[PDB]
């Protein structure tokens, strides 16, 4: 109760495994990545898949 | 990042002395002297 306004929507939630708010998750799941090497990734690389 | 051979990895966490990759550090402390490994 910050005076009756409601800051629900950019604070964070304890129910996702990453603390992140709403408009976060909005906002990563809307900038779309090419999920580059900063992922371990010579594994897949390995196999021919 | 890889991986990292010859620094032990510890449950603590300080500042970060060697910047190593994503959230891992390395520093060199007394607990005799080693290199550690922490978040
Ligand atoms: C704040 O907004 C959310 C939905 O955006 C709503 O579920 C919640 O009840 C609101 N908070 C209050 C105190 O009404």
């Amino acid at each position: 109760y910050f005076g009756g306004f409601n800051f629900s929507q950019i604070l964070p939630d304890p129910s996702k495994p990453s603390k992140r708010s709403f408009i976060e998750d909005l906002l990563f799941n809307k900038v779309t990545l090419a999920d580059a090497g900063f992922i371990k990734q010579y594994g897949d690389c390995l196999g021919d898949i | 990042a890889g991986c990292l051979i010859g620094a032990e990895y510890v449950n603590n966490s300080y500042e970060c002395d060697i910047p190593i990759g994503a959230g891992i550090c390395a520093s060199y402390q007394t607990q005799s002297q080693s290199i550690i490994a922490y978040t």
